[PDB]
């Protein structure tokens, strides 16, 4: 009985990593779609 | 405990000069009961001239040099570093966002 | 705030804000969000997106809140970033509730000491007594495994914790943890001379208060019958009241 | 209105939300702060009930003779001719008299 | 507890074993076998697992 | 509640586990010096399981 343990990044880091991955994929697919629409319109 | 006020410590060695160590401490004023100048640690052990919290186990039990008693959130190993960098990223992003807050309109 | 370390909270908020900026720069810079306004719309030409800074920020907040939002993100980019955001939120709040469950339950299930053996299984809260005050001596001659190991621990400490004076140990217990084994009577007196101090467990030992008389004593049996009377009257219970119960009920807070 | 703002508050305390959402920034402050408090509450409650449901510290209402000597819903007992009745006869003392009577 | 009574041994007035048994009882209590045998013949199975 | 009870509970790995425990039952080829050892044992845990 010692488990008075505040959760810290050492036990929760993964969500931030997933966050950065999502951000980069967002940039990727967003510019891909914008240029796709620009090329299709022309 | 010395009953008198003058101490006598003799040591004998006989080609045993390497006798590991005799390393000990003597305390004054072990004699008087409490007065403001002094400090109580044990029964009739008010001794203090200055030895209140002198960084040495200055009494029989730890009583004298012994447990006398927003910047922390700043002092992080690298959480402070990447946190303030993230705040910088935030500020720049806000700078960018206010533009399209104020600049564009409908078609 | 306790279940979460005083860092993630700030990480939480900054992630919220950065995500929000990402969201809005996605929406107002997007080939899709621009929208025909009229409910019955015959291909108008005043189309626009439907995101503000205020809207996207509060939407991010609300999804972080598990209370929905007002904007319905539509395109691929906004939907994928919002999906990641929702994932962030659910995992964080789930973890939060798990941890708070952890604290409250690990608290509730603690069992504060209530018996001498239980103290023996304990390690942090120290043992001891007034040295050689016939008390630890009983432990010295003790045969009970609980008391055997209690004396073993005291021999381990061996003036590490063996107070010389009753009051000195009283201060020790007041300022820290301690066991401070000593006679019941003074204990109830002190406890009802004070607070913060509790009787714990039963009477580990049993001793009596008689009257001393020489071998030659006719008064022995006479005074014993006198005290049998006084006890059977409860009159000595009454005088206990006088000296403890009378002055041992000023302090029930 | 008063009616619908009230309805929003109550339905928001529980986790469903209303569609009288704040259209303006000022009212959104209230909306957000309210959301925060309610989430604090519901999560806290679930935690604490989980705490009881798996530890279940049973409690005894009574822990002293005087304690049940003052209530009445629990019946005492003693053996007939039991010396218990004799000592409790002639109670002589503060509270045992009420119980004996 | 509420009262305070003890149990003794049956002896008439002035029987020779009286002080001889007071001292023996004191000694046996001092070595505490009183406790051990009382526990042994009042032990029983003990509390099972209420967990 | 179920999951925390399940993870919390513990599979036994010691003789004293059996000593405290009561649900499951011991076993020994009686008179193979096994139970003789236990009854001749003066170890309180083996003593109590032997009893």
């Amino acid at each position: 009985s010692k488990e008075a343990s505040a959760l810290g990044v050492q036990n929760i880091g993964g969500i931030f990593i997933v966050l950065a991955a999502g951000l980069v994929l967002s940039v990727f697919v967003a510019v891909g779609e914008f240029l796709y629409k620009s090329k299709k319109n022309a | 405990m010395l009953k008198t006020g003058v101490g006598v410590i003799r040591m004998w060695a006989d080609e045993g000069s390497r006798l590991s160590r005799f390393r000990m401490l003597f305390t004054s004023f072990v004699e008087p009961p409490c007065t403001s100048s002094t400090f109580f640690c044990h029964s009739n052990m008010c001794i203090n001239n200055s030895l209140v919290c002198n960084g040495v186990q200055n009494c029989a039990y730890p009583w004298d040099e012994n447990h006398c008693k927003l910047f922390e959130q700043i002092t992080k190993t690298h959480g402070t570093i990447i946190g303030v960098t993230s705040g910088i990223v935030l500020v720049l992003l806000i700078i960018s966002i206010l533009v399209q807050v104020k600049q564009p309109r409908k078609k | 705030l306790n279940p979460l370390s005083p860092d993630i909270w700030m990480y939480v908020l900054l992630a919220c804000l950065g995500v929000s900026c990402v969201l809005f720069v996605i929406a107002r810079f997007s080939p899709y969000e621009w929208y025909n306004p009229h409910p019955c719309n015959p291909d108008s030409d005043v189309v626009e997106n439907n995101f503000t800074l205020l809207n996207s920020f509060w939407f991010g907040v609300g999804a972080l809140m598990q209370q929905g939002s007002e904007l319905m993100p539509k395109a691929l980019s906004t939907r994928i970033v919002g999906g990641i955001w929702w994932f962030f939120t659910l995992i964080i709040i789930s973890s939060y509730t798990a941890n708070l469950a952890a604290f409250l339950t690990v608290e509730r299930m603690e069992s504060p000491i209530d018996s001498a053996d239980d103290l023996a299984k304990q390690t942090k809260i120290e043992y001891g007594a007034v040295e050689d005050g016939a008390t630890m001596t009983f432990f010295k001659k003790s045969k009970i495994s609980t008391y055997d190991k209690m004396w073993a621990f005291m021999s381990s400490r061996r003036q590490s914790v063996l107070v010389k004076s009753n009051e000195e140990g009283i201060q020790r217990v007041l300022t820290s943890d301690y066991a401070f084994l000593m006679e019941s009577t003074t204990i109830e007196f002190v406890t009802q001379r004070n607070c913060n101090l509790t009787q714990i467990g039963g009477l580990i030992d049993s001793k009596g208060y008689g009257v001393g008389t020489p071998m030659g004593s006719p008064y022995r049996d006479k005074i014993t019958i006198a005290i049998l009377q006084l006890q059977e009257e409860g009159k000595l219970h009454m005088m206990k009241e006088k000296w403890w119960r009378g002055n041992g009920c000023p302090e029930e807070e």
